């Protein structure tokens, strides 16, 4: 209920303005606690594709953060094969209820743009990023174009 | 000027800690590791419904002279 | 007196009444229920053999720390050998003690070397990062599999994971297809049978008929007490908006603390003026920052918001009869049902653990309750319980008791037995309540006799158990032949984190 009310207000700000990075926002009409949308990266190796994410808001939102999940596959140190992301803003550690989904997505775009080999989820890749970057960008570029969604207009 | 504090598990025996209010929360969690063998990364401390962050001191949270703290187990997730 | 370097405590290292040195191999962090999940799932193992740098903090291998321990023994021997001028010809047997530890700790260090290269061909140990998240070594699996006191349980969350880490869970039930195991990776595919499914489809049906959860909580009472001084068309607005709010907060704060200290005095210092990070609760914050309320909002929503914003969640549980009532008022979504379906399952799993560790029954309760009409019935009883506001735990114990013969029990569970399960359930379940995933848990009972221990907040087995299993027995121990046996003869499987020296 309260979470839903807060989520409707957030939605109105986006219908009014909106984020260029986060498009096609579709939501569960019934509850608003599940969103789907598309994020379009701007820097290689991901300029060639776009990705579907799912946002799940806890019933207790906003006192508890949402979580993000890539539904499109992606080649990235901080992203799970399963699509899960550790993203500092959502960390239970850091989370502030004042934060809006808008900022979370901005953080996500930033994470995608600038991989962080520090607490990475795929060390297998995290190492190939630190060293031998050139093939990595090849690999990611191909993975993106093969398993990645097509870009908008 | 060094204090005696109490620390309570949700369902097991209260214990006692020799400290002074300069001490870090992190430090409290280590004197607990000392008494109980519980690693600090498994410890979540609450004081009168306010959660304590690792870095701040006892004086920050207004804790002194026989305060009764709530200890609770913490999951550890990557 | 002489400075002694040998530390009363070392990682993984325990010494019994008879100066015997046991090295305990950590399966997972925890005491009774495992606390690691996601990218930490296998840390304690990884760190044991290869050390660890995460958060940029150095953590030394077991091998490394035994080397470190050994040097401090070696120094502690030289500083007594040096002192033979005033020597008693013995140090009250302290030297005897201190050299015994050296002979043992040196056998341990051989053994570690021996697993890395001669008996590590299978690479069970050498499995880190190969599979995404590493699987438990075969020796560990064998050890866990035969355990009399530690047990895994697998459950049925609506949105389950494909792979499971524990291969022989005591409690186990039917699950859907994981979304990650579908061509599109978008959603799980649901099965239409078993415990998990009847629970979810009963508690929140396709008709979308919410299921009421009728119980007054301490919080519910405080709300009504405070609302009893307002009228239904009171609001927060005018230029006196701000002041009215501070009245509301101050009233709320007193009545809350008044009801709280009745049973826990710790909360007399409880304030509601700040959030946890120091931010004054005011009209700006809750209306413009948060957007949870506004001038038009009723006083109720004003109260709930303040409480949500200010009170740590522990405050509500310590004051509650069970995890079943988390303060929600109705089951109104598939998600709500999932959470409750899990509660119920986890409670059975705990009942199933009690009965196993106490030698009441060898059954998988999950298999029983998956079967119709038990699946359908138990869901029905539970939906009912939430409505009448009756306690949920005994509906499960009542059902289990109606079927004790089938479940492998000589006789129904006492109300005492029942309570032990409720105490364990509540402690454990509350601990893992915020887990990222509810596919499985690993619960252990170090008060019982068996092959699994608790040491320094690690759910652990004996390094020699594992060693012997891994090398298929081909390498014998020498003087560590019955260290393993000795430890299980010890009066407890729950081990002190320090050693005795003097």
């Amino acid at each position: 209920m309260a979470a839903s009310r807060r989520l409707m207000k957030e939605l109105e700000e986006i219908r009014k303005c909106g984020m260029k990075n986060f498009r096609n926002i579709q939501v569960d009409e019934a509850n608003l606690l599940t969103w789907q949308g598309l994020i379009v990266p701007d820097n290689p190796p991901y300029d060639k594709g776009a990705f579907r994410i799912e946002i799940n808001f806890p019933a207790e939102y906003p006192f508890k953060p949402p979580k993000i999940t890539f539904k499109t596959k992606i080649y990235h140190p901080n992203i799970d094969e399963k699509g899960q992301v550790k993203l500092p803003v959502i960390s239970a550690e850091n989370w502030k209820p004042a934060t809006k989904t808008d900022q979370v997505i901005q953080s996500l775009i930033a994470l995608v743009n600038d991989p962080q080999p520090e607490h990475p989820l795929r060390a297998d890749l995290a190492e190939e990023y630190s060293k031998d970057r050139k093939k990595f960008c090849k690999n990611a570029e191909e993975f993106t174009k093969k398993y990645g969604e097509k870009r908008p207009v | 000027g060094s204090m005696q504090i109490f620390v309570k598990t949700l369902t097991g025996k209260t214990i006692t800690l020799e400290v002074e209010p300069s001490d870090t929360i992190e430090n409290v969690k280590a004197k607990i590791q000392d008494k109980e063998g519980i690693p600090p990364d498994q410890q979540r401390l609450i004081f009168a419904g306010k959660q304590l962050e690792d870095g701040r001191t006892l004086s920050d949270y207004n804790i002194q002279k026989e305060s009764t703290l709530h200890l609770v187990l913490r999951l550890r997730g990557g | 007196v002489i400075k002694f370097k040998e530390p009363e405590r070392c990682d993984y290292l325990y010494v019994d009444e008879n100066n015997k040195v046991h090295i305990l191999l950590p399966i997972v962090g925890g005491d009774e229920i495992g606390l690691d999940n996601t990218a930490q799932t296998a840390v304690e193992l990884i760190t044991f053999f290869y050390g660890s740098a995460h958060s940029g903090v150095t953590k030394y291998s077991a091998e490394h720390q035994l080397s470190e321990y050994k040097r401090q023994l070696e120094e502690d021997i030289k500083a007594i050998n040096s002192q033979k001028k005033i020597s008693p010809h013995a140090y009250d047997d302290l030297l005897k003690e201190k050299i015994e530890r050296l002979q043992q700790i040196e056998k341990y260090i051989e053994l570690i070397q021996v697993l890395k290269k001669q008996y590590d061909e299978q690479n069970d140990i050498r499995q880190l990062r190969t599979g995404g998240i590493p699987q438990l070594p075969s020796g560990v699996k064998e050890i866990i599999k035969s355990s009399e006191n530690a047990f895994a349980v697998r459950l049925s969350p609506y949105d389950n994971d494909k792979f499971t880490r524990f291969d022989d869970p005591l409690f186990n039930v039917k699950r859907n297809i994981s979304k990650y195991d579908t061509p599109s990776r978008q959603a799980p595919i649901p099965i239409y049978e078993g415990l998990g499914y009847r629970l979810r489809s009963t508690l929140f049906p396709e008709d979308k008929t919410p299921t009421p959860i009728n119980k007054k909580s301490l919080r519910d009472k405080v709300k009504s007490t405070v609302l009893s001084h307002y009228k239904d068309e009171d609001r927060i607005d005018g230029e006196k908006k701000d002041e009215k709010l501070n009245e509301l907060i101050t009233n709320l704060q007193n009545e809350l603390v008044k009801e709280l200290v009745k049973s826990d005095p710790q909360y007399s210092k409880l304030s509601l003026s700040k959030d946890p990070r120091g931010k004054e609760i005011n009209y700006d914050y809750l209306v413009n920052s948060l957007m949870l309320v506004d001038n038009d909002s009723e006083i109720g929503d004003w109260i709930d918001t303040i409480l949500d914003a200010t009170v740590d969640s522990t405050v509500w549980v310590a004051q509650a009869s069970s995890p079943f009532y988390d303060g929600a008022k109705e089951i109104s979504s598939d998600r709500d049902a999932d959470k409750i379906s899990i509660r119920v399952q986890y409670l059975l799993a705990e009942a199933n653990i009690y009965c196993k560790t106490n030698k009441l029954s060898d059954a998988n309760f999950g298999e029983f309750f998956d079967k119709e009409p038990h699946a359908t019935e138990i869901a029905k009883r539970v939906k009912e319980g939430f409505t009448q506001g009756a306690d949920i735990e005994p509906i499960i114990y009542d059902y289990i008791n109606s079927n004790h013969a089938e479940l492998g029990l000589k006789s129904p569970l006492t109300g005492k037995q029942q309570q032990e399960i409720t105490d364990k359930f509540t402690k454990h379940y509350n601990t893992i309540k915020e887990s990222p995933h509810f596919d499985e848990f690993f619960v252990a009972d170090p008060d019982k006799k068996g092959n699994i221990f608790s040491h320094q907040g690690r759910i652990s087995c004996h390094f020699l158990d594992f060693f012997t299993r891994q090398t298929k027995g081909k390498h014998p121990l020498g003087d560590l032949a019955s260290h393993q046996e000795a430890l299980q003869e010890g009066t407890s499987n729950r081990l002190h984190h320090k050693n005795e020296v003097v």
